[PDB]
């Protein structure tokens, strides 16, 4: 019940710790989505770009535990290999466009359009040029940038979702020259049956893998876990005229470059993610697991911690890793006014 | 502000009720 | 929305009880803090339920 | 090591008397007094001798044939075949009953077993050895057996079993002598009275401690499954009894299990009555009660209040509990230990109604710019909250306190609190409405999500578009979304990514 | 109504509505109040009687209303409960200070026992697998109760409802 | 992207008149008993979304679910539906009979159909 | 109930006599509601309570 006073103990451990009971558990999903992608994005950029090896060398060698102290894998004290200069030391690129997207998101209060966005994102971009070329237009990339339109209004059904995030990833996918970036449907629809992944973990649906495997859309069997796959829609016939097309070109001299890590890879990525992300019973062990995997650590964080925030709400995520989350205080204030606005929109 | 001690409770059992009450003291 | 003023009718009265005894009559208390000094100032008909 | 009544335990030497005389006796004749054992007093050995013996004999042991074989022969004795086909422990309780009859008062070496004065004696150490479990039920005895006699007997009835008990001829003559004393003794007819009175008291008191573990055992195992309520209606038990012998068996278990027993249970048993009743009382003052909450027009005045409040009554809940709905906010022990207890109290004044929680969530804000550098950012740090609230011809209306107060409102009232360490957060909902006029009532029974829709109940889209909201025709909408919309656009002077080769 | 053409009587309009009130599934008062608005443009006489009568039906048939919403929860819980079947130092502080600590309490205590019983009695939602017949949980009966109660390893003294002392009786 | 109906007017004054703090309840009933709605995979999970939330559904929303799994022709949903319904004891309407009766009989489903007619 | 006695008009103001004859014929000339819904045909209920199907009871039968 109480115990005495000494060592003169903090009342509370951080700032919206009493706060997440003050909403709804719709609510409170809604701001674990946003607040469980921040900290893992922010747990996993300490070991951004390591492999499967160096983070099993890295936890083996940390192998000095104090039975208090967090995996050290997780907010690893590693040297930087990177020195970014004044945001990315602590999130990534993806991350950065995350969080403008956000803030846009707050300011709007409700559905807005991608243009007031656009300009925000195109001077990041400007900004860090090696960012924008190493991961633009990537199923990564753009799902992570629009894992979080679902917020906006979590009743919503899979066709309302998809119909407003198409305008989004329509511009994510946009190169600047004619470079004519291939597989724009194919990004389209794996973004679009991992969104319904997360309405449905929103909307706390049974089993919400299983029914966005179900209702997922087609061609996308291969990016959800094999046991569900065989749920997904069969490949389209219209997809399959499309991938001819794309093939009578004959042009092999011709190779996209924005597009750098491979499609095929992404969806490797995405359904490892998907996997750890179904098989996790808690938000520290998912995220463990999801760095323990190597390759884009950061970007495997922003999509399983979403997820398991967008399961288990704001309260299960950790609030020692969220008060070590760099900018905690603003990305959970934005968070709660979104969760605070989506459900009444001054528009309409 | 004195409490009631009621001691006056402890004086009814100095009457002999095994006379009328045929053994009330014991399990009935 | 017209009628009436709230629709509850099941209102659990959560202030302090009325003082029957010895009944004052007045209760201009100088405060520090108190923000609605000026509509607690002057007579008011009391006439509640009670 | 073990102490129990056969091995009376050492008691402490300044402890108070039971027994009115004993007060009143002389300090050197208590001095006189010896430490003995509880049996060498002349009534503990009777007791020893006739009615502890025969209670031990129904334990097993050898001896026991020995004696209820000469017992059954008394018993034989006295009521010729009869009593043969009596049962052992029969013969035991008759033997008992006639050596609790036949005790005398009188003097020791003459025939009489004991006095009154070492009756008295034996009487007042046994109500010393007491703990408060024992004084408990040593009430309770009273109260079944001894309270129905007092109530139904006369004084005359009380004074002529005194000089029984005291045994004095002379007194007893003096008593007998008075012809109004003769006269003034109770009938035997409405003596019977008694009994039905003992046997009501005995029933109330079985009620208590026979169906408080059984009750006590359904509503701590499944309380969602078994409320007091239902747990009444099935035992035909008062509701407001029920929760009662809830409390107090629990509290008695903590008290004479000697832990500090758990306060939040009145309060999660009565917790309309708590807010309803409980209240600080001054010395001297009497107070009243308010019958209705505040001044409002009765539902029976009109066809559409009586149907918003039939309405409102089937989404109400007759009575709300821990575990019902409007309680989910509490996920953890911390929030149900922090809610039921030392803060309920605020915890339900804070909002009328109930709703999914208590308050509203804190955001903290941004410091705007400051040119003059590090020179002045010590300055907004002090000592103090410093909580400002917004005033003015559109804020302070305490008609539209809950509409000022929506979060969801463009034309919120704003709030703000500078902490002594210059953050800049906004106020909660409880330091919200402490600037409008208090509110001091609360409702136990209406829940939102429970409300009627479908039937009788459906909410149009042609209603809310006969004002026909149309951007061409009015463009403020337009201009609050520009103004909200962000503006770095503007430096820029179509959006593309830049190209990098 | 419809096939024989006849007009209801006004105590037919009232055992109807009284029906519905008692009734505790969702709707039951929309109903209630159709009827009653039925009764209204049919010309039906209406009573204060009547009115008070149907405020005092609500309020005791919310009671029934309660037992079903409880039961949902309840059913919702067994399944829960299901589904993770099927799935599968103390005197000192962080900082390593040894701290204090109560005392064990009396094995004997009745305290303890109930701690005890509570600790190592089956579990709330395997009392009873399916629920009551109308939308209520069961052990409302009695045999339900003296069945919940031996699982729990109790035995009831109060087998039968007429063995409760029932002091409503008492007369003096 | 939105809420049907926004706070201000639409809900009735019996219940508050748009309590804020259940504006995802108001969300929710509206998706619930929203006429132009023909998925009945939505209606599922709708309805799992509200049982979760403590919504308190009357035959409306069965009503409104059965006529979504009519035209997918969806008999065991509507078998499924039936049986919650009779688990909670709510009374289905005679539409609602009505639909769940058509989906099985367009799904040739004759047994089911003779099954559903003898209960009710 | 309440009373109000005024004994200004008559010669002798002080007369017990006085003030308990106003008062007995006060009371004596009060009619019960009973008998007031008795004289105008109406129920009794229906004249001191604030229900809305009362109403039709103040109406001309039509």
């Amino acid at each position: 019940v109480a115990k005495l006073q000494h060592n003169s103990a903090p009342t509370t451990l951080n700032f919206y710790e009493k706060s997440f009971q003050q909403l709804s558990d719709v609510q409170q999903r809604q701001t674990g989505l946003l607040i469980g992608a921040a900290v893992g994005d922010a747990a996993a950029r300490a070991l951004d770009g390591y492999t499967a090896e160096e983070v099993a060398a890295v936890a083996a060698e940390s192998g000095s535990l104090q039975d208090e102290d967090e995996d050290p894998v997780v907010f690893a004290s590693v040297t930087p290999r990177e020195h970014k200069s004044g945001l990315l030391r602590h999130h990534s690129y993806t991350f950065y466009l995350f969080s403008q997207l956000l803030r846009v998101m707050a300011t709007s209060r409700g559905d807005f359009p991608v243009q007031y966005v656009k300009n925000e994102w195109v001077a990041t971009a400007r900004a860090h040029p090696d960012c924008f070329v190493r991961e633009h237009a990537s199923l990564l990339h753009v799902l992570c940038i629009t894992m979080q339109l679902p917020v906006i209004y979590p009743w919503a059904d899979d066709s309302t979702l998809r119909e407003y995030a198409s305008g989004f990833l329509e511009f994510l996918t946009e190169t600047p020259a004619e470079q004519a970036v291939a597989s724009r449907e194919d990004v389209y629809a794996y973004t679009n049956s991992v969104l319904g992944v997360a309405l449905r973990c929103l909307q706390s649906n049974p089993d919400p893998y299983r029914n966005a495997a179900f209702m997922a859309a087609p061609g996308t069997a291969h990016v959800f876990p094999d046991d569900l796959a065989l749920y997904c829609p069969p490949a389209l016939v219209g997809s399959s005229h499309s991938r001819t097309e794309e093939l009578s070109e004959t042009d092999s001299e011709t190779v996209p470059l924005f597009p750098a890590r491979l499609l095929e890879s992404d969806v490797r990525v995405v359904r490892e993610c998907l996997v750890v992300a179904r098989g996790a019973a808690s938000f520290a062990e998912g995220i463990k697991a999801a760095i323990h995997l190597g390759g884009p650590v950061c970007q495997r964080s922003l999509i399983v911690g979403a997820l398991l925030g967008a399961r288990m709400g704001v309260r299960r995520i950790p609030i020692s890793w969220l008060s070590a989350t760099y900018d905690h205080v603003p990305l959970v204030t934005l968070a709660l006014q979104v969760a605070q606005w989506s459900w009444n929109p001054p528009h309409h | 502000n004195e409490a009631e001690k009621h001691h006056d409770l402890h004086m009814f059992y100095t009457l002999a009720w095994w006379k009328l009450g045929e053994g009330i003291f014991g399990v009935d | 929305y017209a009628r009436g003023q709230h629709p509850s009718y099941d209102m659990v009265y959560a202030g302090p009880m009325p003082e029957i005894f010895p009944m004052r009559r007045d209760f201009r208390k100088p405060t520090r803090w108190d923000f609605h000094d000026i509509e607690k100032q002057g007579k008011y008909r009391t006439s509640g339920p009670y | 090591p073990q102490w129990d009544l056969w091995q009376s335990r050492p008691r402490s030497e300044d402890m108070d008397e039971a027994l009115q005389p004993f007060m009143d006796m002389p300090k050197s004749l208590k001095d006189r007094r010896y430490d003995i054992p509880w049996w060498a007093n002349p009534f503990g050995a009777w007791y020893l001798q006739n009615i502890l013996s025969l209670e031990l004999l129904k334990l097993k042991s050898k001896t026991n044939a020995e004696k209820i074989a000469t017992y059954r022969s008394y018993m034989r004795s006295l009521a010729s075949g009869k009593d043969n086909t009596m049962s052992d422990d029969d013969v035991i309780r008759n033997i008992i009953k006639e050596r609790w009859k036949t005790l005398e008062f009188g003097d020791r070496n003459a025939g009489y077993p004991c006095t009154f004065g070492d009756y008295i004696q034996f009487l007042n150490e046994w109500f010393k050895s007491l703990d408060e479990e024992g004084m408990q039920r040593l009430r309770e005895h009273f109260d079944r057996r001894i309270r129905p006699l007092l109530a139904v007997m006369s004084p005359v009835d009380i004074l002529w079993l005194e000089a029984l008990t005291q045994n004095s001829p002379h007194n007893k003559e003096q008593l007998q002598r008075k012809i109004a004393f003769q006269t003034s003794l109770g009938t035997p007819e409405f003596f019977d009275m008694s009994k039905r009175l003992r046997y009501e008291i005995n029933e109330d008191y079985k009620v208590r401690d026979e169906l408080g573990p059984e009750l006590f055992a359904l509503w701590s195992k499944a309380p969602e499954r078994w409320p007091p309520e239902r747990l009444s209606k099935m035992y035909g038990l008062d509701f407001t009894l029920v929760r009662k012998i809830l409390v107090w068996h629990h509290f008695k278990a903590c008290y004479d299990a000697c832990v500090e027993p758990d306060w939040s249970l009145p309060k999660r048993l009565f917790a309309l009555e708590w807010i309803r009743d409980v209240r600080a009382r001054k010395h001297g003052l009497f107070y009243g009660k308010m019958r209705f909450a505040e001044q409002k027009i009765t539902f029976y005045s009109d066809r559409f209040l009586f149907r918003d409040l039939v309405n409102r009554r089937e989404a109400s809940y007759a009575n709300v509990w821990e575990m019902d709905d409007p309680y989910r906010f509490l996920q953890t022990e911390q929030d149900y230990e922090d809610y039921w207890g030392d803060n309920y109290d605020v915890y339900r004044r804070m909002f009328p109604e109930m709703i999914g929680r208590t308050g509203e969530p804190v955001q903290q804000y941004g410091q705007m710019p400051i040119w003059a550098g590090p020179h002045r950012q010590h300055a907004n740090k002090s000592e103090h909250n410093w909580m400002f609230a917004e005033i003015g011809v559109n804020v302070g209306h305490e008609a539209l306190k809950k509409l000022e107060l929506d979060p969801t409102n463009e034309k919120r009232r704003r709030f703000v609190i500078r902490q002594p360490d210059g953050t800049l957060r906004s106020a909660k909902m409880s330091e919200m409405r402490a600037w409008y006029w208090k509110e001091e009532w609360a409702d136990f029974r209406f829940w939102a999500p429970q409300m009627e829709w479908g039937i009788e109940n459906t909410p149009s889209q042609e209603q809310y578009q006969e004002h026909v909201p149309d951007t061409t025709d009015a463009d403020f909408r337009k201009q609050r979304r520009i103004q909200s919309r962000p503006v770095k656009w503007f430096y820029e002077s179509e959006v593309r990514w830049p190209d990098v080769i | 109504i419809l096939k024989k053409d006849l007009s209801p009587s006004r105590r037919t309009y009232h055992c109807m509505i009284f029906m519905h009130l008692s009734s505790g599934e969702e709707g039951g008062t929309a109903r209630a109040l159709r009827y009653l608005e039925a009764m209204e443009r049919a010309g039906i006489q209406v009573r204060p009687s009547l009115l008070k009568k149907i405020v005092r039906v609500n309020n005791a048939a919310g009671y029934k209303r309660d037992m079903k919403r409880r039961a949902r929860r309840i059913m919702q819980a067994r399944e829960e409960y299901l589904a993770r079947k099927e799935e599968g130092r103390a005197d000192v502080d962080a900082e390593g200070n040894s701290i204090l600590e109560p005392l064990a309490v009396s094995p004997t205590s009745t305290l303890a026992w109930w701690e005890k019983w509570k600790r190592e009695t089956v579990s709330k939602h395997e009392l009873f697998t399916e629920e009551g017949a109308d939308g209520t949980p069961k052990g409302e009966t009695f045999e339900e109760k003296n069945e919940a109660l031996r699982m729990m390893g109790i035995t009831s003294s109060f087998q039968t409802k007429d063995l409760v002392p029932q002091p409503d009786r008492q007369k003096l | 992207m939105h809420p049907r109906l926004s706070g201000q007017g639409v809900f009735p004054r019996y219940g508050g008149g748009w309590m804020h703090q259940f504006g995802h309840v108001y969300a929710l009933q509206q998706e619930l008993l929203n006429a132009e709605a023909n998925n009945w995979f939505r209606a599922m999970e709708l309805w799992h979304t509200a049982r979760h939330e403590g919504v308190a559904m009357n035959v409306s929303h069965y009503t409104n679910i059965l006529r979504q799994c009519v035209p997918p022709t969806a008999w065991e949903a509507s078998l499924m539906v039936l049986k919650q319904m009779r688990r909670e004891n709510i009374r289905p309407d005679v539409v609602g009979v009505g639909c769940a009766l058509a989906a099985c009989a367009d799904a040739n489903r004759s047994e089911e159909v003779e099954k559903v007619f003898s209960c009710f | 109930a309440g009373c109000r006695i005024n004994l200004k008009a008559t010669n002798n103001p002080k007369s017990p006599t006085h003030t308990v004859e106003g008062v007995f014929e006060a009371v004596k000339a009060l009619r019960s509601v009973s008998e007031i819904a008795a004289s105008r045909g109406k129920v009794p209920h229906s004249l001191i309570y604030n229900i809305y199907p009362y109403l039709e009871e103040i109406r001309r039968r039509k």
